[PDB]
C-alpha cells in the first residue's frame, strides 16, 4: 500500500506486501523482472 | 472590497535532484513576501513585519517542509513514470474572501513548461487535469495527489483555513 512519499523508499516485500496489501505494480517494483 | 492572498512559486528543475525556486506572495495588490534560492538554501522573507518573530519562524518552517515534499513528489513521478528534464513548474494559489460573507474561494493551479497541467478542486478536495493530453505522467500525478490526506485535506485546510485567517488578520 502507499502512503505520502513512501514510494521514495526502496521497495520491500515485507513492508509492502506482507505488513500491507500491495497492488500489482508495487509487487513488480519488488521483483524487478 | 475583495480581500485576498495570492502565492506564486516557480520551480526550475535542471534534473531530478536540483531545483531553483522563485516565488512571492501578495495581499491584494501589495507585494508582501519573496522566496528564492536552490533547494539546499531557499531564502523566505516577509518584506514587512506582518508576523512577529516566533510566528514567522513557524510559517517559514511549514514552507520549507512543503518545498522538500514538493521536490519529493516531482522526484517520485520521475522515478515511476519518467519526466523529460529540464522542466519548469508553476504553482499559483490563494484565497479570496467575498465582501458579502460567503465562503472563501480558493485555488491551486499547476502549470508545467508554461502549459496548464493539473488544478485543485476544493469542493471534494480532489485534483483534476487541466490539460486534455492524456499521459502516464498526468494519470500518475493525479493518482498520487488524490491518494493522501496531505495533498487533499491538509492542502484544502491550508487554503481555506490558514490562508483565510492570514488575510483576516494582516489586512483587516
Ligand atoms: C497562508 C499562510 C501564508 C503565510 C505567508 C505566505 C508566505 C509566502 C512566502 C512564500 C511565497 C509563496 C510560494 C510558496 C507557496 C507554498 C504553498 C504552501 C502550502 C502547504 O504548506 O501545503 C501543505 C500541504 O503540502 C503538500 O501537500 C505538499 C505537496 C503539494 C502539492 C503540490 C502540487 C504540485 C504537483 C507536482 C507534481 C509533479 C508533476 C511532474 C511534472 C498543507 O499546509 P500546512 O502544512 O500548513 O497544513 C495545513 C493543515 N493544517
Ligand atoms: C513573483 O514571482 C513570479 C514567478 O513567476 C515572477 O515571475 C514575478 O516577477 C515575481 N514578482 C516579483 C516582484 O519579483
Ligand atoms: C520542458 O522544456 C524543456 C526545455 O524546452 C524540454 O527540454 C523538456 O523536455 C520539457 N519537459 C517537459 C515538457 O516535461
Ligand atoms: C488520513 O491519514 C491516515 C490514513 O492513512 C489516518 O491516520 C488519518 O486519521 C486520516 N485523517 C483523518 C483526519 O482521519
Ligand atoms: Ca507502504
Ligand atoms: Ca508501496
Ligand atoms: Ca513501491
Ligand atoms: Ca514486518
Ligand atoms: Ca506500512
Ligand atoms: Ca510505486
Ligand atoms: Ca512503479
Amino acid at each position: 500500500a502507499n502512503s505520502f512519499l513512501e514510494e521514495l523508499r526502496h521497495s520491500s516485500l515485507e513492508r509492502e506486501c506482507i505488513e500491507e496489501i500491495c497492488d500489482f505494480e508495487e509487487a513488480k517494483e519488488i521483483f524487478q523482472n | 472590497g475583495l480581500q485576498r492572498l495570492h502565492m506564486l512559486q516557480i520551480s526550475y528543475f535542471r534534473d531530478p535532484y536540483h531545483v531553483w525556486y522563485q516565488g512571492n506572495a501578495s495581499l491584494g495588490g501589495h507585494l508582501t513576501h519573496v522566496l528564492e534560492g536552490p533547494d539546499t538554501n531557499t531564502t523566505i522573507i516577509q518584506l514587512q513585519p506582518l508576523q512577529e518573530p516566533e510566528s514567522w519562524a513557524r510559517t517559514q518552517s511549514g514552507l520549507q517542509s512543503y518545498l522538500l515534499q514538493f521536490h519529493g513528489l516531482v522526484r517520485l513521478v520521475h522515478q515511476e513514470r519518467t519526466l523529460a528534464f529540464p522542466l519548469t513548474i508553476r504553482c499559483f494559489l490563494g484565497c479570496e474572501l467575498p465582501p458579502e460573507g460567503s465562503r472563501a474561494h480558493v485555488f491551486f493551479e499547476v502549470a508545467v513548461n508554461g502549459s496548464s497541467f493539473v488544478s485543485f478542486r476544493p469542493e471534494r478536495a480532489l485534483w483534476q487535469a487541466d490539460t486534455q493530453v492524456t499521459s502516464g505522467v498526468v494519470t500518475f500525478t493525479l493518482q498520487q495527489l488524490n491518494a493522501y490526506n496531505r495533498t487533499r485535506y491538509e492542502l484544502r485546510e491550508f487554503l481555506e483555513d490558514t490562508c483565510v485567517q492570514y488575510v483576516q488578520k494582516h489586512i483587516s
